[PDB]
């Protein structure tokens, strides 16, 4: 009743949009600008319902000339079902709206092109936003289902890989096959700018996953997963095995021999806490 | 027959890294808070100054070390500071942290160069 | 050379510019809008690196509605050399961005007909930004090719006299020809402000030549070339007659005799220094 | 022919005459090596100090004499200034500059006033 007020109050518009649209107001394009900007408003605010369903921050609603963005600050700081909730809200709205369409154009309320025009651009729009790439829509999806099987690390490499080859592909085919299309150069642009941000990146998203994990407090306990290394491994590298939403015990190995059980809790707060890092399993085996 | 008519577009989230500075107001009943025996408080408060590790990590680059081991001496320089901080004082607390972790960063480079 | 990087980055853009862009968006010219701000861009960014290379305060590089422009600082107070060379970094652009053009037309990157379209917009282009007008570079070759062998001040004055009645034949050929396209009266109307500007600047532009004389460096010195004048006018009226890179022993006539050799040093310092500009030159044979 | 469907486009450098004033930083060390003594440094900051005379020149008209004149006297005061300034005085050096060039100026006019 209140918490969506400023969420009504806080659209953001770029000015480039607004000359777009009211250029495309003046020479003829007017069934087109409606459709688009209520498919990009109907996407954005569900994918905003949801974030703001599980109590997240969420700072702006922006529309840029090329799309819409809902800016959050909860990056690796959820587990994954609240991020899936949220992402799955995306791809979610388009059905809905064809439902009303094929009802509403059916009875005849305004004409058949419009519909068409409607359904052709609301596919479209639909099936773009799922292509394997970071950030978009699938390409997260692709990135939970690594990290429910991956640790954190190897699923951030393996995801940021696995959309760069695919940005590359995109890339040569919009140049080297597709005519001009400049809406296909715009995407290209923007996905490498984002890619190589993220990349510039990738060292912060593991220490505040770390830091998160730090202080969970009895936080809805879960499956409890055996971990063995060696003796002589840093702490660094042993930490560096920490998937989402698991508890891991960690089983010491003194080629061949093994001392103690040691609980996950008590290494993170050696590393953070004690200040106790830059050793070995034997220097946290035996303390001051 | 298709092609030349699409209208790619986007629609992402954009989860970014970075936090917002805190209020001027806030801040008092953060401490507060904390004083009267909170973490997620301190969590809140450890991740919205996270940029400060950044911006002196950046400036000491350029110096043969690896981002993680400096990226770590600054988390660990600033939950040291925050941890044992005193408003009674009155100082900006910017300038507290960025003087613990800048500190900090120097102590541990002066201990690794004197490994060597 | 970062300041290539600095320079590329500090591009500005007029704000019309995007409203061209606009227009053009939803119209279907982007194909001649982007081969028009290539061809462009690359002249500009020819200008700018090959400018930074002899060491000049480039301000910023910026893309008015109509075309682009450089903004170079140093204005008639350098040798000729660096000067014709610089100016020459456009006309001898295009020819590798037709060699370009055609082996990615044999490669068949593009087919066959953005090729011809490229071709003729840049063979447009280079013939239009080589008429004998000041500015572009036909200004700028043929003002240099008069500062060779005769003063400064009489080049100039030559100069912009012949730009005025060039402009006013390429006005009436307009007025005559074609009523329309928009494109050649913003063009005269251009060039009618600059030579306005630069009809208006030549005091300044004079006084900032003859002090850069002053403090020389001795800047590649050149053969000597003397000078002789009679003891009856004013030495404002003989100093005028100074060619560009050129020490100049003064030789003074005396009632028709010959009566002393002077260098420029000796009266040019008492022209500045002493404060001597307004009174004669004939008493500066015996200034004490 | 080919006239109909033409575009016209320009590309050309503009050589301003009035650089735009300088900041604190260059002009400092331009001091400095004017200290230590180069003819250099004094053409670079006539050159970047020249608007003050377009300045006083165009308040100064209505007074029925010639261009070149005063320009002259303009930049001749000016160099006069830039060669007796102190940074003792309390001022700042442009206020200084205009003052000499005003100065110059009452000079010339009351020289004109004393020959007619
Ligand atoms: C967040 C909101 C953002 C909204 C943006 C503006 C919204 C308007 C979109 C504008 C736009 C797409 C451009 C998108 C680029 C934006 C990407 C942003 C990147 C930023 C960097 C949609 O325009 C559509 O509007 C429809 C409404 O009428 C019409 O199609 C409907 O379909 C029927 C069913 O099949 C329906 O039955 C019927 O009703 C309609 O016929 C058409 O007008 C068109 O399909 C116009 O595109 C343009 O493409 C080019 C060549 O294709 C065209 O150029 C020229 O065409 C020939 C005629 O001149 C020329 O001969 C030729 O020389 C040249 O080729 C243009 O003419 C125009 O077509
Ligand atoms: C930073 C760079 C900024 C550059 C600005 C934009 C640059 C883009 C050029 C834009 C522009 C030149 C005008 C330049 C004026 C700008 C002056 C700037 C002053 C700023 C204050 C394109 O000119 C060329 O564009 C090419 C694009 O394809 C096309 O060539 C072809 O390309 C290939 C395809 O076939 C082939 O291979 C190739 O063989 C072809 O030749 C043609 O359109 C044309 O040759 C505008 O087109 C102009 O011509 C026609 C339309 O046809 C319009 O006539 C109108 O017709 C009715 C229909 O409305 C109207 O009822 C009527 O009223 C009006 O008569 C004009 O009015 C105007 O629209
Ligand atoms: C910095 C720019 C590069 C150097 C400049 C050299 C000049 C380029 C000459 C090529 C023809 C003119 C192109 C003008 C635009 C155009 O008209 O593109 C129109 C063509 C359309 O192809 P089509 O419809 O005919 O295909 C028909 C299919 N059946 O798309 C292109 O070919 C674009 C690809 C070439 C452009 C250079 C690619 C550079 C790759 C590295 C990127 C580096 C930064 C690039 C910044 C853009």
């Amino acid at each position: 009743m209140n918490k969506w007020l400023d969420l009504i109050l806080k659209i953001h518009v770029h000015p480039f949009l607004w000359i777009i649209a009211a250029l495309g107001l003046l020479t003829g394009h007017m069934k087109a600008l409606l459709c688009l900007l209520l498919i990009v408003l109907i996407h954005q605010l569900g994918h905003a319902a949801l974030a703001v369903f599980f109590s997240w921050r969420i700072k702006r609603v922006f529309l840029l000339p090329f799309g819409g963005t809902v800016e959050v600050e909860e990056h690796g700081n959820r587990p994954l079902k609240e991020e899936f909730a949220v992402i799955i809200a995306g791809p979610l709205q388009h059905i809905w709206l064809q439902f009303a369409a094929w009802m509403l154009a059916e009875v005849s309320v305004i004409h058949q092109h419009t519909f068409e025009l409607f359904t052709f651009y609301n596919l479209s729009i639909l099936f773009v936003n799922l292509l394997p790439i970071w950030p978009l829509d699938g390409g997260k999806l692709l990135f939970l289902l690594f990290s429910k099987q991956l640790p954190f690390q190897k699923a951030h490499r393996l995801n940021l890989k696995t959309s760069l080859c695919f940005c590359l592909l995109l890339g040569c085919w919009v140049l080297f096959v597709i005519p001009l299309q400049i809406s296909a150069w715009v995407l290209f642009v923007f996905l490498a700018v984002s890619l190589f941000e993220e990349y510039r990146q990738r060292h912060y998203i593991h220490v505040r996953f770390l830091l998160e994990r730090y202080y969970g407090k009895n936080r809805e306990l879960e499956k409890l997963l055996p971990l063995t290394v060696k003796a002589e491994d840093k702490v660094y590298h042993v930490m560096a095995e920490f998937k989402r939403g698991c508890k891991h015990p960690i089983i010491i190995e003194k080629s061949g021999q093994k001392l103690s059980q040691l609980d996950e809790n008590e290494v993170l707060h050696a590393y953070f806490a004690d200040k106790r890092t830059n050793s070995s399993m034997e220097e946290l085996l035996l303390p001051y | 027959f298709v092609v030349k008519e699409l209208v790619f577009l986007v629609s992402y989230v954009k989860n970014n890294a970075f936090p917002q500075p805190l209020s001027s107001s806030e801040e008092k009943k953060y401490l507060e808070l904390m004083a009267k025996g909170d973490e997620h408080a301190r969590n809140m408060l450890i991740e919205h100054n996270l940029r400060l590790v950044a911006h002196i990590v950046k400036k000491f680059e350029n110096t043969g070390e690896d981002a993680e081991d400096l990226i770590s001496i600054g988390t660990i320089g600033l939950i040291k500071g925050i941890e044992s901080y005193s408003a009674g004082k009155g100082t900006k607390l910017a300038t507290y942290a960025a003087r613990c972790i800048e500190n900090e960063i120097l102590m541990h480079l002066r201990a690794l160069k004197k490994t060597k």
